[PDB]
């Protein structure tokens, strides 16, 4: 009847159950995976809780569907915010990868060492995990499918539940079934470091330019303001807004390269009956409708730029107008970390055409840009 | 006759769905776009949610020599806001008025209807096109 | 009869000008909005400049009793190139014949229209809405 | 056949029972899990009862119920309060910790150290548990669901539950089926320290000020009255009330951060046919119906707040009025959980429709705090 | 006669005054409340506010005997703005015609009406309530 | 005939619930919101509580052609203490009579239960809302 106190009070079975669930390891986001390079200093105890609380479910609702979960407790890392005595170090080698990579001379440079050392070591790391074993069981019938999945417990077992659950407590199995707290890799160093970091990460830079009312559109119940005056070269803006003060251009802080998705995409005409742009990239979003004829070879649509889907968070719409025809909406963002540019794009409610994109409901997250910076 | 017609596009522009209910349709027949000889049943349309920016097409048509016209009714509900009446709708063409009538009552302030192209002086009712908006 | 009509609404989804010439009914007469009564004459419409968003209607029906119908024609043509013909649009419910006719003629490069609402099987003509952009 | 007595005897069996069952850890509380750190000093032995009375019931009403508890007795902790001779020492790492917590320089400093350390050691802990083993299941069926629950005893028998029943008598697989004392930490702490920690845990500052008569309101059959003058900057109102003499001014006692809800949330106009506010925070409440016109945008609508449910207890109704029409509840605390008697207004019949749910509540006494001088 | 009848109770539910005016009836009587024997002169109703939070009943209903049922309009406006056009009114519960009408026309934005109590279908017109809210 | 009718609205503004019981009527029928020929059966509306802030609506009316009105009762329990009854109701808008008649008796002091909107002198009953309260 062992527990995970047994195994931690056990330098051999506490270090097989660290290199088993890759515990000092950070997870690199097909999906979220474990990265090979060590990020942790290997700890001389682990700070743990036991349950064993174990339940059988099943469902057939043919959906059927099984779940026999076996923990065994909970393990907790602790981070350096949290200021108590022990406080889980970082492996030299990543902290002499994060100095060497700001010690480049450009920030491009500095971006791309820290691009390359966070891809190797992970974005992230599990400062919460949840040990044990799971065998879930699925069965979707109309046509006919069957999936079972285990993860803990003496796995060639898979097809006998009895004889899975009966391993169930040899420790030599556990694995981590639930991940209940995730800290990023940067939050781990240093303040300046931290804040440094931080700051090279962050896709785009930023800056506010005074705004011009769009000439005509007389009958909209608000005025539309767009950047006055040219778009310095290399930088971008993102729609029309009914913001009369200044409106925000940005700037990719990455040079593009095959295999990662630029922070903004270019924006093309219309197919057919409308003069609304479209993203080139699929998932990519803009935040207002373009209000007058579109044009990707002219300015000011050929600095226009759609967003990242990560750039973005849903908005909420303020009504303008007294008819469809005359309304408009005004997006905010979702008063809540992760804030929204109080941007005010304009959202016409009915274009006059057919076949027009997809009406944008996004703001453009506080985190993404980066200012003042000198960029 | 096919003379006396009329056809109804809920025309949704919101950010909500909106469901049509309990058409009716108690006079003439309904049929298919642009051919008034394939009938349809309003099981083809009853229930059904509209998604914004979807044009929804219901035609109705008198009988080919019935003399009847085509008379109907339909409700356009809140599928989220618990089933919640928006508009009904009430249009009807008489073969012997030479008069036709196309209204829209109850009241739901929390969404803007308007609709346009009916005709009531005489002959069919023409093309009423309907847009929905959720506010 | 009245019982024979056109809707016909040219809206300029676009953001340029277009202008409407040559509108003749060759048979029946123009009328004002809701009112076959109401009979207007072919300047009220001719040269008249529809803006970029903005709807212009035009209602042509028969004489109160006559076997005439509506019959007639109008061009759409560009005033930023010198009055350019864009399309020819030709619309014809007669009461002599079981069908309507709807034709829309030309060809023009840099204009883009489609059209809906139109009604051939019997009957009026319908309510006909056509957009029209210059890409 | 071994009992608590037998495993309590034995330092390496005893020792086994309080580390496998955290014994010596707080709770924290998508549910009330334990805590990583130890806050009490391993003790030398443990007050135990032995309890051996086994149950097995089932119930089929399509619901179907099955419950095989087997105890094996009950182990008790002794609080300071208690004044007995043993007494539950605290570790001396989160005495330390609570001490430096006291030591900063600002109250705000104070209330955020005071906050990472209970999230770090959990708010309560367990003094009186129950050990043993439980196993139970449900099924229902009309489509069809079935659960079963272990809870000590050889959890790898949880299938077969004749091999269970005979492993309940096995002391290594014996956990806690049961609490029945729960012990609030801060009340663990000596009393200089105690007094301090529980000031500084309320999330509210509390401010009486004079109040004046809403004008107009003539056909209601009570006076209706609000705070007296402009509020202070950063302080809010709670709503009206027919209290003549003062009313309540709250503030909050911590800034905002990721994951904490804020103790008040403001208010926004209704969608339609309505003037009565809605809360921002979905389950967020507020005490009085907005007498007038209400706008978020200007005083004194402006200050007014909602609650968090946990500050706010339901309350009782007296009615004043003839009518319907003039039907108005003054609301008032139910007879350690005193609430406020602010003599809340909530109008019976609101003339719209569309209104929102009426508040039935009133607000703790224990979690605003008066004359803290800040 | 008295069979014909409509009650319309103006609920002021904002906290801003509203005024009705132009309120006549073309047929009936205004008569007291529950009593269509007592005919009350227009004035009593032209030009008199409603105070939030309180309700003003009008009761029409046609002339006993007589044959002609009741109608009438009456506008709802605001006080505050220079007597501004709230909503119009329209109520029709004839003598000789199926459906009864109870229709609200023109619009401002600063104010929402919701009215519920009307029947359509046969009869008299039914009791009708009116919220009114300068929102 | 479908010229005598009522519509009784409970609307619960207490922090209560309250129950109908013995909805059935001696002559006409009971039909859905606003549609006269979309007969009800009570079976529907008995047993459902009316949760405080809600609204129930009773719709009653002659059947289609005959001498015959409309007549019910209904009473209002409360879900609590029993189903002890609140209040009893009973309507009629006969044919002959050409005189309405809208009572309610009991004793029950801890609710309190008030009634507007109809209509005694003549014609049919018209809409009556009963708000519900409980001290």
């Amino acid at each position: 009847g062992d527990t995970l106190n047994d195994v931690i009070q056990d330098p051999t079975r506490r270090n097989k159950l660290i290199n088993d669930n890759n515990l000092l390891k950070g997870i690199i986001m097909d999906g979220p995976v474990p990265s090979s390079r060590e990020l942790i200093v290997r700890p001389d105890t682990l700070r743990a809780i036991i349950n064993n609380r174990a339940t059988i479910e099943t469902t057939t609702m043919m959906y059927t569907s099984s779940r026999c979960l076996f923990p065994q407790g909970r393990i907790d890392f602790t981070t350096p915010d949290s200021g108590f005595d022990d406080v889980i170090k970082l492996s030299p080698q990543f902290t002499s990868g994060v100095q060497a990579a700001l010690a480049k001379a450009t920030g491009t440079e500095k971006r791309e060492a820290l691009q390359n050392l966070f891809q190797e070591y992970g974005c992230v790391f599990r400062t919460k995990v949840h040990i044990g074993g799971v065998l879930s069981a699925h069965t979707m019938e109309t046509k006919l499918n069957v999936k079972y999945i285990v993860n803990g417990g003496d796995y060639t077992k898979i097809q006998n539940t009895e004889e899975w659950v009966a391993s169930t407590n040899q420790s030599e199995h556990w694995r981590v079934i639930e991940v209940t707290e995730v800290t990023a890799v940067a939050d781990l160093l240093p303040q300046p470091i931290r804040g440094q970091v931080k700051d090279l990460l962050k896709p785009l830079l930023g800056k506010w330019v005074d705004v011009e009312k769009v000439p005509g559109l007389e009958s909209l119940p608000v005025s539309v303001y767009r950047p006055k005056g040219a778009i310095p070269a290399g930088w971008f803006w993102l729609g029309d807004t009914a913001d009369a003060s200044k409106a925000l251009l940005v700037k990719p802080t990455l040079p593009a390269r095959s295999g990662r998705n630029p922070a903004l995409t270019s924006l093309h005409q219309g197919s057919g009956m409308t003069e609304q742009p479209f993203v080139d990239l699929p998932q990519y979003q803009y935040l207002s409708t373009y209000f007058g004829s579109f044009a990707h070879d002219t300015p000011p649509g050929s600095t226009l730029r759609g967003l990242r889907p990560d750039h973005v968070l849903p908005g909420r719409y303020e009504m303008h107008g007294d008819t469809i025809s005359t309304a408009v909406y005004v997006t905010r963002p979702v008063d809540v970390e992760d804030e929204c540019f109080d941007l005010k794009s304009l959202v016409r409610v009915k274009l006059p055409g057919s076949g027009n994109p997809p009406k944008p409901r996004s703001a453009l997250k506080k985190s993404m840009v980066l200012f003042d910076s000198g960029e | 006759a096919y003379a006396q017609w009329v056809i109804i596009i809920i025309h949704n522009v919101g950010s909500q769905d909106v469901k049509i209910k309990n058409l009716k349709a108690s006079w003439g027949k309904l049929h298919a776009d642009g051919d008034k000889d394939a009938e349809v049943s309003a099981s083809n349309y009853e229930g059904k949610i509209v998604k914004p920016d979807e044009k929804l097409q219901i035609n109705a048509s008198g009988r080919s020599d019935a003399a009847e016209g085509t008379t109907g009714t339909f409700d356009l509900v809140d599928p989220a806001d618990g089933d919640k009446q928006v508009r009904h709708f009430y249009w009807d063409s008489p073969w012997g008025s030479k008069t036709n009538t196309w209204t829209v009552s109850g009241s739901n302030t929390k969404w803007m209807i308007e609709y346009s192209g009916q005709n009531l002086d005489s002959g069919a009712l023409g093309t009423i096109t309907v847009d929905t908006l959720k506010k």
